[PDB]
């Protein structure tokens, strides 16, 4: 899965920012959130989020939903490595399994239940 | 370029509606 953030900032610079931010906010996990390709859904003003490690994915759904102004009638799916993470998992658990080598967790969001559809 | 550090109340609102 492609992230514009990774295309626009090179790896070394991302990695050195990730080191600084894990040290500054050790209790929080750094999350890059981006709209999935071909998604038909509100745009997200900002990509970079610091979130408590014990926040659940379900709770993160609520936070993102509100920022894109979705009615609870509308659907929202997260993807991490092309896979919908469990709603009950915590962002800390996601980070440990799926952080990337720049120390960031990458989450794509979409209105469709399959990434890239 | 700056990070969104979600506030303790918006976190608390999310823990309620969940
Ligand atoms: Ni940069
Ligand atoms: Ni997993
Ligand atoms: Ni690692």
């Amino acid at each position: 899965m492609k992230f514009v953030y990774k295309e626009e900032h090179p790896f070394e610079k991302r990695r050195s920012e990730g080191e600084k931010i894990r040290k500054k906010y050790p209790d929080r996990v750094p999350v890059i959130v981006e709209k999935a390709p071909k998604a038909r859904i509100g745009d997200l003003d900002k990509k970079k989020y610091l979130v408590p490690s014990d926040l659940t994915v379900g709770q993160f759904y609520f936070l993102i939903r509100k920022r894109i102004h979705l009615r609870a009638e509308d659907a929202l799916f997260f993807f991490v490595n092309n896979v919908i993470p469990p709603t009950s998992a915590t962002m800390g658990q996601l980070y440990q399994e799926h952080h990337e080598e720049d120390f960031f967790l990458y989450i794509a969001y979409s209105d469709e239940s399959v990434y890239g559809l | 370029e700056e990070w969104v550090i979600v506030s303790d109340e918006e976190i608390e609102e999310a823990r309620q509606k969940a």
